[PDB]
């Protein structure tokens, strides 16, 4: 009985960590993308 | 006669080669045919100076204005 | 065609009755999807 | 935003063959695997992420398996001028065919193949972040398509579960016939896709020899031709997953609008814009001649005229240089004919998509360069047609037992060829139910 | 995916030579057996009728076997003949006498053992062992009676591969031999229960043949042996080299026979023309197709305008396009729909290979399931029937030891082989 | 941090040939023992330390001796390539071979070569100043192997005590076999190495032949292939004491974490990214693909299935380009899979290690450039499968005393061979009762 | 509680040898009778008492008899392994066959015999306090199992009453057969098992043969593997009564269930892991796959197949580890198929069963171990064909009269005959009107 709980324990933490990994991608792109966009008016 | 199951226009001549070496070979893969024309040398050097120029002056306000 | 026997005409008569059956079920088909009014 | 494609036999191998020229001409990889950019400054975009993953030297490899029981084609795949591009381990070959028995491939030969192909979508699907759906391309004609698509369709469809399973399948044409034992082989696939596929695409011979002879001005065509217009529709229709666009489409969405019962799901498909080099620069070419285009027959890529039958969704692709007023104006002016006609219980008939990247020319090919293009897709009525010709050819040669000793030889219950006949009939029927119009109201 | 080939008798070791020429010629192997050609296409399949042997050498996957080694000398003797393995060679020390009960239980059973003993040598070197291939006459004494043997212990301890067979049969206007009604009729009882495909080819089609078309004035057996091992190494050319379309045997055998006992077929060789008449006329589709279809260019006596097709198939070797064969075989079957069967909705397969036959733009091979095939064997059967009344020449088969029963079956045999075609000939649907 | 090598026979001199080949070329001594100096300004640095030791002329000469009682291949070692990098001292060779005896080895034979060597493991003993183990490389299927190894490993228990003592050993085939009196010498080998070694690393050819002709493109290994292999083996095992890293780990450490009861630490080991060249360079290699690899049974270098037992203990060693949190999602990751089953007293089953150092590559090797690697040690109870083949095989010839005259005649009481057997039963019963649930509570 | 087994003829006494054989091994008792030394007996429970009685010194010993005409197999049962299991006097043996014919059986011989039989029941039906029924292991083909099994059952039947009377039958295989007079003895057994026998169960050999090549991997079967299937059947149907369960099912249910008419009792037998001891270790096998496998007719015990009928009622045994929820749910899918139809008045069409004792292991058995299994019974009008075989070779033979004079010498009137062919006759009539949809016209 204790196996379902801790097999549910161990899916929700790889999804919480992928959901941050995402997330912290996401910021480290956007940043380059409005710098290059700066370039490009200038 | 030598000629049975075979033509005497051209006898000894075999044809080696298949469809898809025709079909794919390397001429049609490429790149080149997809660029879009260079420009000329006087836009290529002004092109060279605008971009450094910016270059230069994004860097001096990001430095200006973060010290 | 060959000769009549006992156990040729006992395959084809069970065949051809098979036959039949899958014909008769094949002309007898009921719907599966369900548009139906609420 | 990543795809992964199984490529299974003969058509599916040679089919494949095209969609990577194809991938690979459109994002600018090369042979080799490399992008031979022209800046250091700046980044390279995401868009090959559908189709390649690079590797920490920055080679490209593809997202496919080329699955087959006879090795020499996947072997001329292994020889041919795309021999550095795949990884040796998508490649699967194996020693003999199914010599056109559905029963071979999936009783006694195919069973001993599917553990490897299994294992290697596994290491892909491993590999992933995003994976969306699985295209599957194979010809239910021969032996060894149906049999083995069949029993791997099975086994993804119950390791991967809600997972999606879109296919382009090359079908029996309705009087071009290669080989004898077709209605067997498409009766016995038939069956098994129905039940574990949620959209199938249908695809005629015939239809694209009709096509290329009409439009383009080839007299004697040859496969490498109608497998490059396939590449084309491929790549129109994943364009949406790829590129910048006004109105995107996920593949979720395709399935959401298309098909209205679990069952209701072949689908036909439709090209506008196919037009020589010498034509094209003595027309223009609007959004509305284009929209008039796909909806005639002489268009359409399977053999099937659709003014015998009723539409019940379709969903428009445009690729290029298009403004979404235009493409109002032109499905309003499609909605005014009189020979389009959708079904009463169907108000709102349409999908739109909207892409900016035109479509790319391929050296070796025959079609024009154009701006703009657009790509249909259509649930119709029409289809049941394509059914009631081979049922009605397996039900003259089945009245016999055509060939049967080969099938029940190599495996199979002869009451499988009864229970698949049953199940396509009542598929029949129930496409002759659904486009009953509603008169009675109780 | 290797063919073994066995041949037998003088026809069979004649025709094998011949064959062997051709294949040898077509990969580029000289006849000291060293691999010369120039493309890898030639390289990549040569496995499938060689083996390998040290420093470049290849040595030929054949068996040769006779009762009298004259003609092992003359084919040790011939252009060839070199490369054949030394104990590949297995001979007796006296003929067959033309009498199938010598060739089938007395000197058969002597050498038999042999024989079986290099086959399973052979078979077993192979990593996957695709069918047998076996040439021989029935009308000679031990082509038909140790053929035969062979064919059914193979078919014993093989019985999933694939068994061919080539074979010549007595002419109706001239015989070669006296008794050659009674060794076809014990042939084809053999052949009937052990094979899985029969092709049969008739001399008297080979120079009509050579009379019309290549109007030869002076033919001579190597022209006839010729045109057989072309169609011979034409039929496995979609096993040996790319294509668009790829063919095998089983997946011939698949299409073509629709019940099991129905495998005897018809064969033809498309490319014909004399030698002054070819520089006016260029190869094409439509002129294959028609030349593929017309009577003069068969290679049996009886004429399908008296039959109907149960089933077709067409192999093309060459560069062409697919549109021009589909359209030409649908043309040929609406044009000539009474002669094909109606509960089949397709009769005929088209297959595709890359490489045609050397000095050859194009060529095609055609495979025939044709019930006029039920007149060749009526003939065979009246003439045993006028000799066994009279116990005509008896005494010899059965002071060999044949029991008179044997004679009884094949006739009962033969004749519910020409009963079943006939009867397939006249169904209908009802 | 020395460590110095015993090699015994035939087998433990050819893979030492290729262990000290490796670790030249790893460190950089030329085959003449002198390394070429590349900068002009600075420190020697010193990491050759655990295996050679400098003069004060700086010439290298490493901590090894040879020890065989046939003369040939060690007299092609001082005639060889190696010549100079040896003490000629240290390559010892008897006069006559054991003769696949165990007993001619034990009591007549190595009784005479054995001062000797023990004069020579004493020497470099005295030359060190901190030693942490004897690694100890011989078969036990031949006679010298099993009887010499034997009593050197007794005479070093008496001499030296405390110190470790880790054998990497060739254990015979499950069905490859190459002689007929296996059995007798494997079983005889038993006590020795079960109160004479602290952890014993069991190898079998047939699991490093299948692992070359699987992962490897090589249709006929030879001697040479397998025993790189292992010296790349030992190589990734004694880095941790040579280069820099994030977790270092001491031979003490292996033995406190990997045996739970004094006599159960015979161990089993594989290796991950056996990859040939033509794949290298299609693929990427992460840390969690090279971990999900070590526990896959066609990745082991040691004939036995873990599937059919519970493991105790795992140590894994990753060195090159790794991150401890790739590590740690990794380990986390296998500790999920179903297929994998820890014995319920061992909660915290695993030991890792993190070394910067990169596995070298050799100029005539099979073995691709790679970024990465790990390897792996691991206890478990499925290793009671091999001891029954070799019982079972004893108990067959032993039945009717089918080869014990040569044994009794040359110096061995017939009780040995109960005694023996007795003793491994004893070893297969401990391993059936440390695996069992306690499912009992008082 | 209580039930008695009655063994006839040949094919019962070898059938009941490996019934008690597994009944035995099941419990725990030795062969001798005694409870082993060992055991603690923790539930301290009558457990044996369905089968077995205690002596007062605590020897068990088997509610069974074994009858036979002939002395050489219950001679073979007397001297054999279980000789002091049984009583002697249950080992009842006349002087000489009925010789295949019914007729000699029932007036010549059996007569003699039949007193001493019904003496035994007698004795022991005397000492039982709640009899539930007695199981009946008989062959129709041979002439002692049909005469005295007749005879028997008839008496049984006037004397007992109401009492119920299960009996497993081996009926003549469609064309496997053994000897020339088995329709003849099958029609005239059937015609006295029809008014007296409670439930019927049908096996066929050819069929189990069939089951035993394609799940199990027996190239050469024999009659101890057919048997050892037989008693694993008859072990997990009778397990319900025996043993503590979710669902118990006492076999009085069974009649009240799976009769409709009092003349349709004829079910059909199947059983799902049949998997050989080799392999088959990977798959755990979910209780959905399972049903889904006894459905497949690969998986069924007698030779027909029910997609050319209907069902009328089934009964379906689950046991080992099984949660009802997992039941409910698999029958709800087996219930949504399409190709598996009930009769219309039948909606309910299921009944469930769930035991904990999970099948026991024979240590020469070629089944498998394993968790779960699943037995079904079910009723259905694919029956019907069977005996309309037979019949037309009882006519063909008839026409002719080409063995009666045989019986008419041991005593029979031709009308009997008649009698039965028209009973039957009116049986497949039966089977023609359950099966009759018959609306409600007005
Ligand atoms: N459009 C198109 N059709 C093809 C192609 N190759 C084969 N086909 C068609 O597909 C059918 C033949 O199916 P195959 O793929 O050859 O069958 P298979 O998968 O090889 O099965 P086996 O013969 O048992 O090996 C015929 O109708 C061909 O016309 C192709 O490259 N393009
Ligand atoms: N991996 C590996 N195994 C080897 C090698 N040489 C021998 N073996 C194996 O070790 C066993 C033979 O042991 P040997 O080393 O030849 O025995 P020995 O030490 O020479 O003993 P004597 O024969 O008495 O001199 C066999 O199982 C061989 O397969 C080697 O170079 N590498
Ligand atoms: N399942 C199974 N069937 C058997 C076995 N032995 C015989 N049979 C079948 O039962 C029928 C023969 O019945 P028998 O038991 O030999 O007849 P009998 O009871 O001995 O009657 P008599 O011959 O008069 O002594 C045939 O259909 C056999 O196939 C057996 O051991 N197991
Ligand atoms: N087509 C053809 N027929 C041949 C050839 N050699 C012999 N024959 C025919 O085969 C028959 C003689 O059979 P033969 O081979 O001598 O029988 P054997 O004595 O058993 O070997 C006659 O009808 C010959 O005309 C040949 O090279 N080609
Ligand atoms: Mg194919
Ligand atoms: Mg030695
Ligand atoms: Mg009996």
């Amino acid at each position: 009985r204790q196996r379902e709980e801790e097999q549910r324990a161990r899916e929700q933490a790889q999804a919480v960590e992928k959901r941050m990994r995402l997330a912290a991608n996401f910021e480290t792109r956007s940043e380059k993308v409005y710098e290059q966009k700066d370039l490009m008016r200038r | 006669t030598p000629y049975v199951t075979s033509d005497a226009r051209n006898p000894h001549s075999r044809f080696l080669q298949t469809t898809n070496r025709e079909d794919y070979c390397e001429k049609n893969a490429d790149l080149r045919t997809l660029r879009r024309p260079d420009l000329g040398a006087r836009s290529r050097v002004l092109l060279q100076v605008a971009l450094n120029a910016a270059r230069e002056e994004k860097n001096a306000t990001e430095a200006e204005r973060k010290q | 065609a060959p000769k009549r026997t006992a156990e040729l005409l006992w395959l084809e008569q069970q065949r051809a009755r098979q036959y039949e059956q899958h014909r008769k079920r094949v002309e007898q088909q009921k719907p599966c999807v369900d548009n139906k009014t609420p | 935003r990543e795809a992964i494609c199984i490529h299974i036999g003969q058509a599916g191998c040679q089919v494949g063959n095209a969609c990577w020229e194809l991938f690979c001409l459109e994002h600018g990889i090369q042979p080799d695997g490399a992008m031979p950019s022209d800046k250091t400054i700046g980044v390279e975009d995401d868009a090959f992420n559908t189709f390649f993953s690079e590797t920490g030297a920055g080679k490209h490899v593809p997202r496919a398996v080329f699955l087959d029981l006879e090795p020499t084609v996947v072997d001329e795949v292994r020889t041919g001028t795309y021999r550095q591009l795949f990884h040796p381990e998508q490649l699967i070959s194996g020693k003999e065919d199914a010599a056109n028995n559905y029963a071979r491939g999936h009783y006694t030969i195919g069973k001993e193949i599917v553990d490897l192909c299994l294992d290697r979508i596994r290491k892909l699907a491993d590999n992933c972040t995003g994976l969306q759906g699985f295209l599957v391309y194979h010809a239910v004609g021969g032996g060894t398509g149906s049999g083995l698509g069949a029993l791997l369709l099975e086994r993804l469809s119950v390791d991967y579960g809600k997972k999606s399973k879109l296919g382009y399948t090359v079908y029996p044409s309705p009087q071009v016939s290669t080989a004898v034992v077709e209605p067997y082989n498409s009766v016995l696939s038939t069956h098994s896709l129905l039940e574990h596929t949620d959209v199938a695409a249908m695809l005629d011979n015939e239809a694209i020899y009709d096509l290329t002879r009409r439009n383009l001005d080839i007299e004697r065509p040859t496969y490498t031709n109608l497998n490059r217009l396939i590449g084309q529709v491929v790549s129109s229709l994943t364009a949406s997953l790829r590129f910048d666009g006004a109105l995107n489409v996920d593949l979720t969405e395709f399935q959401t609008n298309l098909v209205p019962y679990p069952r209701i799901h072949f689908v036909l498909t439709s090209y506008a814009p196919v037009i020589s080099a010498e034509k094209a620069y003595h027309e223009q070419l609007s959004v509305s001649e284009i929209s008039n285009a796909v909806f005639e027959p002489a268009s359409m890529m399977t053999k099937c005229d659709p003014r015998h039958g009723k539409y019940m969704a379709c969903c428009l692709m445009y690729r290029g240089d298009v403004v979404p007023k235009d493409v109002n104006a032109a499905v309003a002016t499609i909605k005014t004919k009189r020979t389009i006609q959708f079904v009463d219980w169907s108000p709102t008939g349409f999908k739109c998509g909207i892409n900016y990247q035109p479509p790319t020319v391929v050296p070796g090919g025959d079609l024009a360069k154009v701006q703009r293009a657009v790509c249909m897709i259509a649930n119709s009525t029409a289809i049941a047609e394509v059914f009631a010709r081979i049922d009605h050819k397996f039900d003259l040669m089945y009245s016999k037992r055509a060939f049967v000793h080969w099938y029940v030889g190599e495996g199979m219950e002869e009451g499988e060829f009864s229970e698949a006949r049953e199940d396509l009939a009542a598929l029949e029927k129930d496409y002759e139910e659904v486009g009953a119009e509603s008169a009675d109201m109780d | 995916r290797e063919i073994v080939c066995v041949q037998a008798g003088q026809c069979g070791n004649q025709i094998g030579s011949k064959f062997w020429e051709v294949i040898s010629d077509e990969h580029g192997v000289d006849p000291t057996g060293t691999y010369q050609g120039d493309s890898d296409l030639q390289l990549e399949r040569i496995n499938v009728y060689f083996d390998e042997a040290t420093g470049g050498r290849y040595v030929p996957r054949s068996v040769l076997i006779d009762l009298e080694p004259g003609t092992m000398d003359s084919v040790r003797a011939g252009p060839y003949g070199q490369i054949f393995r030394p104990d590949n060679f297995i001979f007796g020390q006296s003929g067959a006498g033309n009498n199938w009960a010598k060739g089938h239980y007395t000197e058969g059973a002597e050498l038999i053992d042999s024989v079986l003993d290099v086959c399973c040598k052979e078979a077993e070197s192979c990593d996957c062992l695709q069918g047998f291939q076996i040439c021989h006459s029935l009308g000679g004494g031990t082509g038909s009676g140790m053929g035969t043997l062979l064919i059914s212990k193979l078919r014993e301890q093989y019985p999933d591969r694939i068994m061919m067979t080539f074979s010549i049969i007595p002419s109706p206007k001239v015989s070669d031999t006296v008794v050659e009604p009674y060794n076809t009729t014990l042939s084809v009882h053999q052949l009937v229960e052990n094979s899985d495909e029969s092709m049969c080819i008739d001399n008297e089609a080979l120079y009509d043949i050579c009379f019309r078309t290549l109007k030869l004035t002076t033919p001579t057996f190597g022209d006839l042996n010729h045109l057989v091992s072309a169609v011979v190494s034409g039929v496995t050319c979609c096993l040996r080299f790319p294509g668009q379309l790829n063919s095998d045997l089983r997946k011939l055998a698949v299409n073509l026979v629709p019940f099991p006992r129905l495998h005897f077929f018809m064969m033809g060789f498309a490319p014909l023309t004399s030698r002054g008449s070819q520089q006016y006329r260029g190869l094409s589709v439509p002129e294959l197709t028609q030349q593929m279809f017309d009577a003069k260019n068969m290679m049996q006596a009886a004429d399908p305008r008296h039959g109907r097709y149960l089933t077709a198939s067409a192999l093309f070797r060459g560069r062409m396009s697919t549109k021009e064969v589909d359209e030409q075989m649908l043309n040929v079957q609406n044009k000539n729909s009474s002669y094909f069967i109606e509960w089949i909705p397709n009769n005929i397969k088209s297959s595709v290979c890359d490489i045609p036959p050397k000095g050859l733009k194009m060529a095609v091979t055609f495979i025939g399931n044709n019930t006029c095939i039920q007149e060749m064997f009526r003939r065979v059967g009246e003439q045993f029937t006028l000799m066994f009344r009279r116990k005509a020449f008896l005494h010899w088969y059965t002071g060999e030891g044949m029991d008179e029963m044997e004679f009884t079956e094949a006739e009962s045999n033969m004749n519910d082989l020409v009963s079943e075609y006939q009867q397939y000939q006249d169904a209908t649907i009802e």
